């Protein structure tokens, strides 16, 4: 007897009961390390997660020895394809070096890149923070042109001969996996197979998101426009009214958010913007209130209150000027019971609404806890955040700030700052779209070799032009890699996650609104208080991946496909506010310009 | 006209679940507040027998178990469940006619970088009946190919480690738990 799945099953088994051991011991690792940085603590995490590397590794291997071929249930099946996923190790051990020596060694270029200013050799200034400041908050043009040509210079020049060979090193890994690019592996996230009804190819992916983003143009056109006259007021001769919005002026090194634009596209600059930092600093509040709070909202939509693991043993402060530690917000699931979350929390709106944002990351997590523990995650990867932003918008409502006393009991809103807000929310979510649509199709369309080498810094900005709508300030040879610039592009981080995760929290959103019967704009809906839209959502936590990402979709929102409809349907008054505003504008640009 | 309550609730040394260990006490006769002083105890089942029912006219014979466990499967100690401590490591009979205590230990069990010495049977090919003890540390074979003694595939140690370590949730947290078995079969009162 003994058929195959009862083996797979028995192996899953004591898989998922040593792994938990271990993993725990990598992630309180890792969190001695964050909360008191101390050499001690940092190799204890380093023994720590290398151990659990070398157990995954084994227990991969003994997993593949399980034939995928003959098991008749899926929710054992995934569990052992994700553990059978062999990796960079099917490459030449040669060439396996070589790639992970490139990945390393761009990484510490960026990480450890810096332009000398040649006002002083001596003198020099990093990504972080020189460089982001005077990209961020300078307006001289001269200046910001010299960063943004100095840091694409310095390093791109660099990272440019290391990620062609790179290239060819990732796409033999993925096709001995069998995938025909490593754009097909990183894409085979949102790949579902063998369920009737919920199946996604791995190109559906390409062909949903490029219709949705045709969707999408109309309102990022009209952004453009109104953006295109501010900031032609900021520099009087230096944009073309029909011409692309220069980089160097997009807001940061890259162009990925306008956000910081907002100071000079702000609609109405009389209207101040909602600010309850002074409020709750007036009102004895503190980070023990504040993380309360979003207990307090949690649990008014039905979900559980965080356990005393986290109430306990969770640093919500700065520890002080003896400890060093991180303060990047992060959510932790130590496992066996253990939810923490790392943040130095201050008095501001800001934290507040990342400690909402976290919170979720941290309720998602214990929802999904029950399931095995290679099940336990999000559906795809853009689930988690797309969970945490739903909260903070939940948040930010003026109802909602009302509701928990940070606000009047009778201010009432203005049109002017609810155009201020939403054109806010604009510039950072649907400014990012266009930007991660077109890296993400550069570097596809690259893996599958459809762009010869020799046309890369080309092409790039043909799509920077043609899809970002945004020119080069200055020709720039084959010798750069521009792209190579980003964190995420030289550290191999796939993209597309960001994109999804946006049109996934407009449906979120959307939907739960409708389960709690909130009437009006879509930005005014607290889903506070609501019980039916708290089991919705928990019906999609509860589930981890267990099911396909479409399931879990037509859970919350109703439907299996994404669909940007719910983002539109959030931004509307925005986008006829800004058709108003420029009508005596040209919508639109032209790839001619450029200022040479 | 003497009782131990001391003996088995009061001692530092409980014993892992694959070693049930099981006490035999007889003319005792001991009362109620002796076992209702000891803080909230998660909440004690009393199966058949009534709590607040001891007095004196009671059973004869007892045996006494105890073992520790994590509180996520407290639920299984208790008869007709059929979670990992019961049909593999502890079965509790249909008819069972005794009681149940169960309380956290996380104050003293559990050790930092864990205390894994208490452990439970997760593979048995076989389940278990009521009132057994299995103390084999015999390789588990799973997959159809005579097991050389040995670990391999298809063959695991059938004793997993709980090592717990303080910081765990509730659930994953050590609960120690006391059984109190009765039966009054031909004999007069020995407890009463």
């Amino acid at each position: 007897p003994s058929t195959i799945e009862e083996q797979a099953k028995t192996f899953l088994d004591k898989f998922n009961h040593e792994a938990e051991d271990l993993f725990y011991q990598s992630s309180l690792a890792s969190w001695n390390y964050n909360t008191n940085i101390t050499e001690e603590n940092v190799q204890n995490m380093n023994n720590a997660g290398d151990k659990w590397s070398a157990f995954l590794k084994e227990q991969s291997t003994l997993a593949q020895m399980y034939p995928l071929q003959e098991i008749q249930n899926l929710t054992v099946k995934l569990q052992l394809q994700a553990l059978q996923q062999n990796g960079s190790s099917v490459l030449s051990e040669d060439k396996s070096k070589r790639l992970n020596t490139i990945l390393n060694t761009m990484s510490t270029i960026y990480s450890t890149g810096k332009v000398c200013n040649p006002d002083n050799p001596q003198e020099c200034l990093l990504l972080e923070p020189g460089l982001n400041e005077i990209m961020a908050n300078s307006l001289d043009y001269n200046e910001r042109l010299w960063a943004w040509e100095s840091w694409r210079s310095e390093v791109g020049k660099q990272l440019r001969p290391l990620y062609e060979e790179y290239v060819v090193l990732k796409n033999e890994m993925a096709r001995a996996n069998h995938y025909e690019d490593y754009g097909d592996y990183w894409r085979g996230d949102y790949e579902v197979n063998g369920v009737d009804g919920y199946d996604y190819s791995r190109g559906q992916l390409i062909e949903d998101v490029e219709h949705t983003f045709e969707e999408i143009k109309p309102l990022y056109e009209h952004l453009h426009a109104y953006v295109r006259a501010k900031l032609m007021n900021a520099y009087p001769s230096y944009i073309s009214p029909i011409g692309c919005l220069p980089a160097h002026l997009l807001g940061d090194m890259w162009g990925r958010f306008w956000t910081n634009l907002y100071s000079l596209t702000v609609p109405f600059g009389q209207k101040p913007n909602i600010d309850v930092t002074d409020a709750m600093v007036d009102q004895a509040w503190d980070a023990q209130r504040i993380f309360k709070e979003a207990e307090k909202f949690f649990v008014s939509v039905g979900l559980p209150n965080m356990t005393q693991g986290f109430w306990e043993n969770s640093m919500l402060t700065d520890p002080g000027n003896v400890q060093k530690a991180v303060c990047h917000p992060t959510a932790w699931d130590l496992g066996k019971g253990d939810f923490r979350i790392l943040m130095c929390t201050k008095v501001t709106m800001d934290d507040f609404l990342t400690a909402h944002h976290e919170m979720g990351h941290i309720q998602y997590d214990m929802a999904y806890a029950a399931q095995p523990f290679l099940l336990r995650n999000g559906a795809n990867e853009g689930f988690h955040e797309a969970v945490g932003e739903i909260m903070s918008l939940s948040a930010a409502t003026p109802k909602h700030l009302k509701s928990i006393g940070l606000l009047s009991p009778d201010f009432q809103e203005d049109n002017e700052t609810e155009i201020n807000f939403l054109l806010k929310q604009a510039l950072t979510i649907v400014g990012t779209l266009p930007f991660t649509y077109m890296l993400e199709k550069w570097r596809w369309m690259v893996f599958k070799g459809e762009i010869p080498k020799d046309q890369w810094m080309k092409k790039w900005w043909e799509m920077k032009r043609e899809i970002v709508g945004v020119v080069e300030p200055v020709p720039h040879d084959e010798t750069y890699c521009d792209p190579a610039s980003l964190f995420h592009v030289s550290n191999d981080y796939s993209f597309i996650r960001y994109y999804t995760r946006t049109l996934y929290q407009f449906q979120f959103q959307e939907a739960l609104c409708q389960a709690a019967k909130h009437e009006g704009p879509l930005h005014k809906c607290d889903i506070s208080n609501s019980t039916e839209a708290g089991q919705k959502l928990f019906n999609m936590l509860r589930l981890g991946k267990s099911e396909p990402w479409t399931l879990a979709l037509e859970n919350v929102v109703g439907a299996k496909n994404m669909n940007v409809r719910p983002l539109l349907n959030y931004f509307e008054p925005l986008f006829t506010w800004l058709k108003d505003q420029n009508k005596n504008s040209f919508v639109g640009w032209s790839t001619d310009w450029s200022p040479y | 006209n003497l009782c131990p309550f001391d003996e088995v609730f009061n001692a530092t040394t409980f014993a892992s679940v694959y070693a049930w260990n099981r006490k035999r006490i007889s003319n005792c006769v001991a009362d109620y507040s002796v076992l209702y002083n000891f803080a909230p105890f998660f909440t004690f089942k009393c199966y058949g027998v009534s709590p607040t029912k001891l007095n004196d006219l009671c059973f004869t014979n007892v045996y006494a178990d105890s073992f520790v466990i994590r509180g996520n499967e407290v639920s299984q100690i208790a008869p007709g469940q059929t979670g990992n401590i019961a049909d593999y490591n502890y079965k509790l009979p249909d008819d069972f006619t005794g009681c149940v205590i169960a309380w956290n230990s996380n104050k003293l069990d559990s050790t930092v970088g864990g205390n894994y010495n208490y452990r439970y049977r997760l593979f048995r090919k076989s389940k278990l009946k009521p009132f057994e003890r299995d103390i084999s540390t015999e390789i588990y074979q799973a997959g159809n190919k005579p097991c050389n003694g040995v670990a391999g595939v298809n063959c695991y140690f059938p004793l997993q480690s709980y090592g717990f370590r303080p910081t765990y949730g509730v659930g994953h947290q050590p609960y120690r738990v006391v059984v109190l078995s009765f039966e009054l079969l031909h004999a007069p009162a020995t407890v009463c």
